[PDB]
Parts: C-alpha cells; sequence; structure tokens
C-alpha cells in the first residue's frame, strides 16, 4: 500500500500484514481521525515556513 | 546559485551559514534545534575545529537584523567511507554548542523517514537549492541567500543526458544556465510534499559549477538517513572531528 501515492499518507506509512496500513507523522505533528492526516501540535514544526502559513491563517 | 533569485527573507528558514574565523566556508541545513547536516568536503581543510561557526537565520551578509543565531560547533561527524577530496558520502552531521530557538526566522527542515523517501519523495520533479555561493562561474558570490527549482534525474538518465554514484543524484539543467556553484556546497536540496518541505539532497560539488553538459550533483540523503538518526540519539566525545562507521 505505501510504495503507491504513499499509502494515502500525508507524511510516513508502515506496511502491516494483511490489508493493513498505518500512517504516521513526523514530531512536532499528530494523525488526524482520518488516519492519513498530520496537523501540526507546536509552533514551528520542521518543514513549514511561518511567514507563508501565517499569510494563509 | 547560477540563474535563481533571492529567497525572501524567512522562507529558507532552514538555511544555515557555516563560518571559519568570519569566512564563508559552505552552506548547511538544519534538521533540529541542535543538528545541522552539511557536506564532509566543507571540512577537508580545517586546521582549528574551534573558529567554526554556524548562523541561523541569516539573510543579507551585508547587515545584522537581529534574526541571526550563531553557534560554535561542537561535533562535525563524517561517514568513514568517505574520501577527503572526493564526492562519494558527501554528508556531514554537526552539532551546535547550544540550540537555536526556533522562531519566524528560523525553523528545521523535516528529516525524511528512509521509506518515504525512496518511495515518494525520489519522484517528486522539482526541489529548491539554496545559499551564497557564487552567482556565476568565476564570479563574485551572493550577498543575499539565493534559491533555484531544479529538476531530479533518475541516474541512468543522468548519464545519458551527460562518476555517479547510489549515494548521488542529479539534478539541475544541462546548458549552463542555471546549478548551484561553489560556495553553496553543504547546503539544502529541499523538496516539497503535500504541504510540507523535506531534506532530499545535499549539495555537493563536481569539477566546475554552471559547466554546458552536466547537471548538478548531489548527496542522496535518503541513503543516510538511518546513519543521520542513531548518531542524534548518541553522546557526544571529546574532539570536535569524529569518523562514525558508515553504513
Ligand atoms: O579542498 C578541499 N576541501 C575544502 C573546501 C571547503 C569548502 C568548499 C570547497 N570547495 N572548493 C570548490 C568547490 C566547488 O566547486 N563546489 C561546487 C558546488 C556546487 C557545484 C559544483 C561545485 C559543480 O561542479 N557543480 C555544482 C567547493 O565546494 C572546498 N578538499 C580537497 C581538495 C583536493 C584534495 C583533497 C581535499
Ligand atoms: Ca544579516
Ligand atoms: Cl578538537
Amino acid at each position: 500500500i505505501c510504495v503507491n501515492e504513499n499509502g494515502g499518507c500525508e507524511q510516513y506509512c508502515s506496511d502491516h500484514t494483511g490489508t493493513k496500513r498505518s500512517c504516521r507523522c513526523h514530531e512536532g505533528y499528530s494523525l488526524l481521525a482520518d488516519g492519513v492526516s498530520c496537523t501540526p501540535t507546536v509552533e514551528y514544526p520542521c518543514g513549514k515556513i511561518p511567514i507563508l502559513e501565517k499569510r494563509n491563517a | 546559485i547560477v540563474g535563481g533569485k533571492v529567497c525572501p527573507k524567512g522562507e529558507c528558514p532552514w538555511q544555515v551559514l557555516l563560518l571559519v574565523n568570519g569566512a564563508q566556508l559552505c552552506g548547511g541545513t538544519l534538521i533540529n534545534t541542535i543538528w545541522v547536516v552539511s557536506a564532509a568536503h566543507c571540512f577537508d581543510k580545517i586546521k582549528n575545529w574551534r573558529n567554526l561557526i554556524a548562523v541561523l537565520g541569516e539573510h543579507d551578509l551585508s547587515e545584522h537584523d537581529g534574526d541571526e543565531q550563531s553557534r560554535r560547533v561542537a561535533q562535525v561527524i563524517i561517514p568513514s567511507t568517505y574520501v577527503p577530496g572526493t564526492t562519494n558520502h558527501d554528508i556531514a552531521l554537526l552539532r551546535l554548542h547550544q540550540p537555536v530557538v526556533l522562531t519566524d526566522h528560523v525553523v528545521p527542515l523535516c528529516l525524511p523517514e528512509r521509506t518515504f523517501s525512496e518511495r515518494t519523495l525520489a519522484f517528486v520533479r522539482f526541489s529548491l537549492v539554496s545559499g551564497w555561493g557564487q552567482l556565476l562561474d568565476r564570479g563574485a558570490t551572493a550577498l543575499e541567500l539565493m534559491v533555484l527549482n531544479v529538476p531530479r534525474l533518475m541516474t541512468q538518465d543522468c548519464l545519458q543526458q551527460s562518476n555517479i554514484t547510489e549515494y548521488m543524484f542529479c539534478a539541475g539543467y544541462s546548458d549552463g544556465s542555471k546549478d548551484s556553484c561553489k560556495g553553496d556546497s553543504g547546503g539544502p536540496h529541499a523538496t516539497h510534499y503535500r504541504g510540507t518541505w523535506y531534506l532530499t539532497g545535499i549539495v555537493s560539488w563536481g569539477q566546475g559549477c554552471a559547466t554546458v553538459g552536466h547537471f548538478g550533483v548531489y548527496t542522496r540523503v535518503s541513503q543516510y538517513i538511518e546513519w543521520l538518526q542513531k548518531l542524534m540519539r548518541s553522546e557526544p566525545r571529546p574532539g570536535v572531528l569524529l569518523r562514525a562507521p558508515f553504513p
């Protein structure tokens, strides 16, 4: 599953035995109940540009 | 950077400038508050490790605006497989003496998991490369941080369209118009995926920047994710330079 379109995960993807997949998020993010989306949990998460994130907020 | 544009202040907040006795040495990439990724070759000729400084939040080298944060470099970690003066395994992991403070102008780039980087990010065509390096071959370096969007080649295509190992990748243009350059080595090749940016390459070196028939060569960071992660969990060792087994 993870090799195709990232398993539908926004960030990281692990295959498990069966038709099973788990998405994961980097430190500073949490996984939403959709099981795919990652949302920041800190002010300055990695890989986001604050002046552009606040221009879109 | 040849043929790019000024990175608007704060839009490349992971970029690091490395200085030796106040002089520009190389670039780097912040990946956490105490860890910077750069290129091994940047350190081949350092005599006194005490005079190495990393600067975060830099933009215009002509002025001080108060967003800069300088740190001493406590550890420079190089793979055992790197040979000075060459391209293969051209990566260094730098431990700062004290964390930087994250701000609107100082933010780490995400170091991706290996699988994600190999399965997903390796197929994103365009990525950004940045630095204060030469604006032209045999030209002056830049005073404001520059950035360039470059397309990545599969290695078979690089060899055709032009040694390139599994520890490298090519990206850029073969017409001499757009490239990274001397003074940019060690800086980031950053790749965007679904709203977040990731480290996929390090500006390395070859015979001459912006040369017709040749692409830029980047260290393939996906090969080193496990190596980097293990080192970031390790305690520091006396003596700045550390050669660490690879793999
Ligand atoms: O002298 C040694 N290391 C100290 C050092 C420190 C900092 C920068 C350098 N350093 N000097 C030249 C360049 C350079 O041209 N970088 C490039 C950047 C981007 C691109 C290209 C080249 C390219 O061709 N296409 C894109 C560079 O980065 C060297 N080692 C050593 C040399 C010879 C023998 C043994 C060891
Ligand atoms: Ca400045
Ligand atoms: Cl030392």
